[PDB]
């Protein structure tokens, strides 16, 4: 947002002079997905001795925008970046010509940033500012551990229109009384689920009462698609722009596929609350290089674990065996079949779970992923629900990060009873994933598994795989995404004549 | 003062061997240049006959012995040269080395003077085989080889030799060859099989083709040249060998030092003659165009047409040769309008209508080629381009008296020998491989095509005439004439001469490499020509005896090489260290600036686009250039390219990706010196498969070797690794190909179908006989493996595989390789690698690979070993290895 | 450890003829050192390149301790042209047809230094009485002419070559060049200090030792045979190597069980044959193969034929 770069503070009860006086401006960058809010300040000192302010500011939006992007890895990358005040656009392709395969467009509906502007500390702190700095914070606080980026969103998009809307009442509501206390860290006060629920709905009252009463209309008589709009250039919806290319697109998955290796030598793993009841998943490193170097950085790689506890430890479980079934890919999840692996050399070891690939670095259980979870588990009546897990294994930007999760119940329950696949869902709730003790292992070797007649990755050919579909498996080290074999589609894709070949056929090369 | 040590690329003539040693020339007597109007006019004045030579007669059959007049008839009169050297030649074993003419037919008079003196070494049971003592083979083109070979076949099918052919591997064709008569090879596979070892048992005995073209200066063959030199050198200093050659070639000066290599006295076998001796009297002119504008340069050459086909206005035969590959389709039907141009001036070359065998050219219409258009009209087309079959059937044609008017290309003059009445060669200007852009022919085109002017039996007295630019006829000059000496480029190839002696064991230690390189030509041209190399005089007489050339000499290659990282050798010790990469540099013929990008560019965690990013970055195609209206189709080539070439700028390097992606694809190309660029890549390219299979053997990466091995055989197979898996088998149609990648079908699937069951099953059953041969023609093997472990560290393997495929003569040849590497239990590591062929004789012979396999703590509980053959594309196995069930043995106490 | 990339056999024996007299002129100038030929039909083709390898060094004569008068009686009585001729310059040349007063002219002009060429085989323990100071053998992987293909030489010898580069008479110090592949170049340094382990053929020779114990006819079962294989080199081969021998266990009564199953292995397959009988289990049975070889002193095959 650049509406809030060139500002001025307006004063005046008294003696109607009606004068201003300079302020310090502010640039609101976003991320919904993550919650993190990247602000940069701009001292006032630069405003004065510069004339045409109007064009100077709005190029100067996405000149700095553009080094903050470049300043971050290609996995932090802004990926579908969009614009608050329909207008600039231009200022930021040129800036980010580095990388013009992002794209650029604007937003549907205003984004309330001035009341994240008027916040008491973040105003304070803004107006206080004697240089210019860049400062980042996470407007969701500890929400991330309860609900999703979707009601995070939708409760920090409603308190933002209810403090755009109204100061003092989005003020008074959100201080219950004197008994939340406000962390540094912790942007929003301290409130209990159910006193942030209560809140956001005297919230969304507020805003509706407001609108209500700026329009003169009764709110009780408003319709669902009114209280949410609340809350010629007719036939250019939009514009949906090219897909794929599997020209250069690919080109760019395959080298960031052929840098996964140079980034296979930092890895990290998952430490939280450990319960100490569950087994310790080790996991072998060759394994786990071989998985980071063959998955790709937008579609999504998934396997199957297979391991055996050792003897007089039941609270560790070796993982020695992964299984790779033919499937595809996609941006937010993987299309993998249903049908499981079964072989003879499988019938003296038991399944350990699954282990799957993350392009998007996330603090909680895919829906997705935990729908197909549950599904494999309600399917398989030989495969246990405790004693099968979720290795996580999520793209770190420069690096990778293991996550495990368990699964709970109620929380399977609740994932069983989930069937909508959208980014938010009916029926996810954030008890359903639990920490579980893993690490890696040295002192055991383990082994990957190979399809028989055909590959693991297949994701550039999509239409041969189908759920129902029966296959075998074998002991062998499967090809990779971008592999010529795994893609006959990619070279294929060649018309050239046969006439060619007989002009200049001179066949001398005199060498044995 | 210390040592003078100066860059090879400016002091010695790289690429050298082919381009005018002379540089200067001079004007007649009473020559004077008349610049007109387009045109000038040049006076050539009227040839002087050789006279009668004191006791020179022409030697007969007569005087000849019986046993040696077999396999040499149909040559009953020699020249006066020829019969008075070839008795020298063939009586005694010392080198002759004489000046003719070209014309005189010097190659079969030599060759019928080596074989009188192979057949003068018999014995009552012994043949005429030349085992004992054989001269040395060089080529100035390969048609030209091909040519002396077919000749050499027919003369030798009367004596009784076994004519077969030198096309086998060394390693496939062993002892195939071992009781084999007289073949011929090419210059550089015998340097390559020199270079392998493969030659070392071939060498003294070696039955070939003769050595000539010794105005050898500065275009071709420098290194092919340098290194023959320097075998020819390493073994007479060592072996002491006594093996002489049969020298023939064109008037030049400066003979003398290539007697001296050949052990050939300069009084008794040295013998220079002038031009005027040719025995075909031809008139050459030379019109030189002084109009630098291309618009005025397009109509001289129409003016230049005419005027040579008013000098053949009467009863002749007009031979074009044209040096460019588009001009033989660009003279296609364009002299009947620059006759209809003149007002019909120059056509109706027959004695009528119907006369002079119209009716056979009439009938001879249905063609396949493009003759189907071109006979019917005055022209006619030969060109190697068009067809095989076809130039053959033209080219007899022309040769019974029957086209007047041929307009053909340089490859009908550089193969076989048929001379005309009056030739004309149009253009001087054909493309360059090695320079990326269009550049003047070679001095053995124009001796070829110098030969074709007049003919000895049909014609009595021919003339000749080059339309060339003004500076080319200093070049013109300096060919026609006797005035060029020889200039060897051996201190170009320097460092590669000296890395070949150094892995043949020819080069002990840094002072044997100097005192070979001492006596190389290369010192005798520095020696007789001072300032050409830059050599003062006083310095040359502070060393008399070349020391300072020694000094200066290969040994400061061999240390700016080792500085290249090509091979292990110290300057201070002397002693050298070779490897495995500097022999395979050696035996691939690399350079020390591609070894040492190699080594800094290619890694084992390199991917396939890394790869095809190092392949482009060869320092071959430096000269090489971009071009503008290409980078349109280079996008859309890429874009349908398995291989992404979006990783790479625009650049020529890029290009060279494209071209050889394209070549992958099996695409037509739109320029010519890119496809022929492309074509070099690909030779290249499977030498660099195999030494970047060796680096990774030597580095131990699987994964790496594996990807080099399955590239190495889509470029033998000439097929993307995308394509269908049955291309392999050449006798299936194209259709049945396109069938079989339209219809998504397994081969896993296909083994377990019959004849009948694949015809119904892909609804082709035409093609399920075809289908039946491919499945019979694929290489399939059983292997098993045995394994006792003796210790904990070492493991013993005991591979037993057993081919199950059908062996073909016409299918699996004599030999099927497959090379089997043992890999890690992650198929990370390449612990072993060995090379297994079952021969077509050894069928049903179950192989035994025998290998040790080593072991660690952490024992895996299943290994993996595959096998992949080297030429047939699509032929792997994995065999596990269980160690899970093993028990290891107990460890030793100390 | 000298790595040679050539892989064929030929290639190896000619590259390998100016690195002998670089280490000749550097490790030892004036001890002497001998080649072995690992065949008849190469023994012309190794004294040619000894001949060769001689000529190529300028210093003539360099390598020989004695002088050349003392071979004169070594050439006369050579009936070969090219032996004699081999002797002459200072190489010499050995067969299968030598006497044995010629054997031991060989091993005087051996010690004394004329001949420095002795194609002398690399398993030489017990066999004859001729002296010899140093044997180094060299290239013992070379193809055989009777299979008319590429032959892999034992690892025993091989073992036996690297061991043998000794020579207390007159040297001070000894070379041995193991002609092996360049990656297995290490391998075999490393294999050669380490001790070698040491395997039981019995498994495989078994038919031979067990027919001659069982030969001594007093009972038709197999129990004998199997107490005498409990008390050989089986029950030591078990332990030693239990995955060749497909045993599963290493405790008392797991080997026990392993080893009665081999037994009973054992019994079915000399009862499929029809070559022994099970009866009672007292004593073990007779054969008429092994009674043959036990009172004739023939061999079994033989008399089995």
């Amino acid at each position: 947002d650049d509406t809030n770069v060139y500002r001025v503070t307006i004063h005046k009860t008294f003696e109607g002079n009606l004068t201003t006086k300079p302020i310090n401006g502010a640039i609101f960058i976003f991320n919904p997905r993550t919650g993190q809010l990247f602000l940069k300040i701009i001292h006032t000192s630069v405003w004065a001795g510069q004339k045409r302010l109007g064009q100077l500011a709005k190029w100067k939006t996405a000149e700095e925008v553009a080094a903050l992007i470049r300043s971050l890895p290609v996995e932090e990358q802004p990926k579908q970046i969009i614009v608050t005040r329909k207008g600039m656009l231009d200022p930021l392709e040129v800036h980010l010509l580095d990388f013009p395969n992002i794209v650029i467009k604007g937003s549907e509906l205003q984004l309330p940033f001035q009341a994240c502007l008027k916040v008491e500390k973040f105003g304070d702190l803004i107006l206080k500012a004697t240089e210019p700095q860049m400062v980042l914070f996470n407007l969701y606080d500890d929400w991330l551990k309860t609900i999703s980026s979707y009601t995070a969103f939708s409760r920090l998009i409603l308190i933002l229109r209810a403090l755009h809307v109204n100061n003092d009442r989005a003020k008074v509501i959100l201080k219950p009384d004197k008994t939340t206390i406000t962390e540094p860290h912790h942007i929003w006060p301290t409130l209990t689920d159910e006193e942030w629920i209560k809140v956001e709905v005297q919230l969304k009252d507020l805003i509706l009462a407001d609108y209500g009463k700026k329009n003169n209309v009764n709110v009780a008589s408003l319709t669902q698609s009114e209280i949410r709009d609340i809350i010629i250039t007719s036939t250019t919806s939009n514009y949906e722009t090219q897909t794929f290319s599997s020209k250069t697109e690919w080109r760019v998955r395959a080298i960031s596929a052929a840098n996964l290796h140079l980034r296979t030598n930092h890895i990290y793993v998952s430490s939280d609350d450990i319960k100490e009841t569950g087994y310790t998943y080790i996991l072998p490193k060759n394994v786990l290089k071989k998985f980071i170097c063959i998955s790709d950085l937008r579609a999504q790689i998934a396997g199957y674990l297979y391991g055996v506890s050792p003897p007089d430890n039941p609270q560790v479980k070796e993982i020695r065996c992964i299984v790779m079934v033919p499937q595809w890919g996609t941006h937010q999840t993987v299309h993998l079949p249903g049908q499981l692996p079964q072989h003879e050399y499988l019938k003296e070891m038991e399944p350990l779970g699954w282990i799957h690939t993350q392009p998007n670095e996330s603090p909680q259980l895919s829906p997705q992923d935990v729908t197909t979870h549950a599904k494999i588990m309600a399917d398989n009546p030989s495969w246990d629900g405790e004693k099968t897990i979720i290795i996580t294994c999520s793209f770190t930007p420069g690096s990778c990060t293991l996550t495990a999760y368990k699964l709970t119940p109620s929380g399977y329950e609740w994932g069983r009873q989930n069937t909508d696949k959208g980014n938010n869902p009916k029926g996810y709730l954030p008890s359903h994933y639990e920490r579980v003790q893993m690490l890696l292992s040295d002192r055991f070797l383990g082994f990957f598994m190979v399809p028989a007649q055909s590959s693991w990755n297949y994701n550039f050919m999509g239409v041969r795989h189908d759920p129902n579909m029966k296959y075998e498996l074998q002991l062998a080290n499967p090809k990779e995404f971008y592999h010529e074999v795994h893609r006959p589609s990619h070279f294929l894709n060649f018309a050239l004549l046969q006439e060619g070949e007989v002009y200049s056929a001179d066949r001398e090369d005199l060498y044995a | 003062a210390p040592r003078q040590v100066l860059d090879l690329e400016d002091l010695v003539f790289t690429q050298g061997s082919h381009f005018m040693a002379n540089k200067r020339c001079q004007l007649p007597d009473g020559s004077f240049r008349r610049q007109r109007k387009g045109y000038e006019e040049v006076h050539v004045p009227a040839l002087k006959p050789k006279p009668f030579g004191s006791e020179e007669q022409l030697l007969p059959v007569e005087k000849l012995p019986k046993y040696a007049q077999a396999g040499f008839e149909g040559f009953k009169t020699l020249n006066r040269i020829q019969s008075k050297l070839y008795r020298a030649a063939l009586e005694t074993d010392e080198n002759l080395l004489l000046c003719a003419p070209t014309g005189a037919g010097k190659t079969n008079v030599a060759l019928m003077c080596m074989l009188r003196e192979i057949g003068k070494h018999i014995n009552m049971d012994g043949t005429i085989n030349v085992d004992d003592f054989k001269i040395i083979y060089i080529a100035p083109m390969r048609s030209l080889v091909q040519e002396m070979v077919g000749s050499f076949g027919k003369r030798l099918a009367t004596y009784g030799i076994t004519v077969a052919e030198l096309t086998g591997d060394h390693q496939l064709c062993k002892e195939e060859i071992s009781a084999t008569q007289i073949i011929v090879c090419t210059p550089e596979k015998w340097d390559i099989i020199t270079r392998k070892g493969g030659e070392r048992t071939y060498t003294q005995l070696v039955r070939l083709i003769i050595l000539d073209e010794i105005h050898l200066l500065h275009d071709d063959r420098g290194p092919v040249l340098e290194a023959l030199v320097a075998r020819a050198i390493r073994n007479i200093e060592m072996t002491q060998e006594d093996v002489r050659l049969i020298g023939l070639s064109a008037t030049l000066p400066n003979y003398e030092d290539v007697a001296t290599f050949l052990r050939v006295d300069p009084a008794k076998g040295l013998f220079y003659f002038d031009n005027s001796f040719r025995p075909v009297p031809l008139e050459q002119t030379y019109v030189g165009i002084t109009e630098k504008k291309a618009i005025k340069r397009f109509q001289i050459m129409n003016e230049i047409v005419y005027e040579k086909i008013m000098e053949h206005a009467g009863k002749n035969q007009v031979l074009v040769f044209v040096h460019s590959r588009k001009e033989t389709g660009k003279t296609a039907r364009a002299i009947r309008d620059m006759c209809l141009e003149k007002d019909t001036l120059g056509l109706f070359l027959r004695e009528g209508s119907a006369s002079t065998e119209v009716l056979r050219t009439e009938a001879e219409q249905c063609k396949n080629l493009e003759l189907k258009d071109l006979l019917p009209y005055g022209f006619a087309i030969h060109h190697a381009g068009m067809t095989r079959v076809d130039r053959t059937l033209v080219e007899d044609l022309f040769a019974d008296k029957h086209i007047q008017v041929l307009v053909s290309t340089a490859t009908l003059a550089w193969g076989v020998n048929l001379p005309a009445h009056t030739v004309i060669i149009k253009g001087t200007q054909v493309y360059s491989p090695e320079k990326g852009r269009w550049t003047e022919l070679g001095a053995l085109d124009i001796l070829q095509m110098l030969g074709r002017a007049g003919r000895p039996q049909y014609d009595t007295k021919g003339e000749g005439i080059l339309i060339t630019s003004h500076g080319e006829l200093q070049y013109y000059l300096s060919l026609l004439n006797q005035q060029l000496p020889i200039e060897s480029q051996m201190v170009s190839k320097l460092p590669d001469m000296l890395n070949a002696e150094i892995v043949l064991g020819n080069v002990q230690n840094a002072k044997d490499a100097v005192n070979w390189l001492g006596y190389a030509y290369l010192y005798i041209r520095m020696l007789r020509s001072p300032t050409l190399y830059g050599i003062s005089h006083d310095d040359l007489k502070g060393d008399p005896l070349l020391d300072q050339r020694r000094l200066d000499l290969v040994h400061t290659a061999a240390l700016m090489l080792d500085k290249n990282n090509l091979v292990k050798y110290d300057k201070k010790t002397g002693n050298f260290q070779v490897t495995e990469l500097g022999r395979i540099a050696s035996h691939y013929y690399i350079t020390n600036d591609t070894v040492q990008t190699y080594n800094q560019l290619l890694k084992p965690t390199l991917s396939e686009i890394e790869l095809f990013r190092v392949f482009s970055l060869s320092s071959e195609f430096k000269n090489i250039t971009v071009r503008e209206e290409e980078k349109l189709e280079l996008q859309k080539l890429l874009e349908r390219v398995p291989i992404p070439v979006k990783e790479s700028i625009e650049e020529p390097s890029a290009k060279i990706n494209v071209l050889l992606q394209a070549f992958i694809s099996q695409l037509k190309l739109e320029g010519f010196a890119l496809m022929a660029d492309m074509v070099y890549v690909t030779q290249s390219a499977g030498r660099l498969m195999r030494a970047i299979f060796e680096i990774v053997l030597n580095r131990g990466w699987a994964q790496l070797t594996d990807k080099t091995l399955n590239l190495c055989k889509m470029i033998d197979k000439r097929m993307w690794q995308s394509m269908c898996p049955l291309r392999q088998f050449r006798k299936l149609p194209e259709e049945v190909v396109k069938k079989i990648e339209k219809k998504n079908f397994p081969f896993e699937r296909l083994y377990d179908l019959n004849h009948n069951e694949i015809g119904e099953l892909i609804r082709m059953p035409k093609m399920g006989k075809t289908i039946h041969k491919y499945v019979h023609l694929f290489p399939k093997l059983e292997l098993s493996v045995h394994l006792q472990p003796i210790t904990r560290s070492t493991l013993k393997v005991e591979l037993t595989i057993t081919p199950d495929f059908q062996w073909d003569e016409k299918v699996h040849g004599s030999s099927e390789a497959f090379w089997i590497l043992v890999e890690d239990v992650d198929s990370e590591v390449i612990l072993h690698h060995e090379y297994f062929l079952l021969k077509a004789k050894y069928a049903q012979d179950e192989h035994l690979i025998t290998f040790f396999v080593p072991v660690f703590e952490p024992l895996p509980p299943q290994y993996f070993i595959r096998v992949v053959s080297d030429r047939w594309l699509s032929c792997e196995t994995q065999l596990p290895v269980s160690f899970r069930h093993l028990i290891l043995p107990e460890k030793y106490p100390p | 450890i000298q790595g040679f990339n050539i892989s064929h056999t030929q290639t190896r024996l000619l590259s390998m003829a100016k690195p002998v007299y670089h280490a000749i002129t550097k490790h030892s100038p004036k001890k002497p050192v001998i080649v072995f030929v690992p065949s008849r039909k190469q023994t012309r083709l190794t004294a040619i390149d000894i001949l060769t390898t001689c000529a190529a060094d300028i210093q003539r004569q360099r390598f020989l301790h004695c002088t050349e008068k003392d071979l004169i009686p070594y050439l006369e009585k050579l009936s070969d042209s090219t032996l004699k001729e081999t002797l002459l310059n200072g190489v010499g040349y050995l067969h299968e047809g030598l006497s044995p007063m010629e054997r031991r002219l060989v091993e005087q002009l051996f010690s004394s230094g004329a001949i420095q060429v002795v194609v002398a085989s690399r398993s030489l323990c017990w066999g004859m009485n001729v002296a010899a100071h140093l044997v180094i053998i060299m290239d013992t992987q070379y193809y055989n002419g009777k299979i008319h293909a590429y032959v892999d030489y034992p690892i025993y010898d091989v073992l036996q070559m690297v061991g043998h580069a000794n020579r207390p008479l007159q040297d001070d110090e000894g070379r041995c060049v193991i002609m092996c592949q360049g990656s297995k170049k290490d391998f075999f340094k490393k294999f050669l200090y380490e001790p070698l382990p040491v395997e039981s053929h019995l498994d495989h020779c078994m038919h031979d030792h067990f027919n001659a114990e069982i030969v001594t006819k007093t009972i038709e079962n197999k129990q004998d045979a199997v107490d005498y294989l409990t008390w050989t080199f089986l029950y030591r081969r078990m332990t030693q190597n239990p995955n060749y021998y497909n045993l599963q266990g290493i405790s008392h009564r797991h080997l026990s069980d392993h080893l009665s199953e081999l037994v009973e292995q054992t019994l079915s397959d000399l009862e499929q044959s029809k070559c022994i009988s099970i009866e009672d289990e007292m004593d073990v049975a007779p054969l008429n193969l092994g009674m043959i070889a036990a009172y004739y002193y023939i061999n079994y095959t033989t008399i089995e034929l």
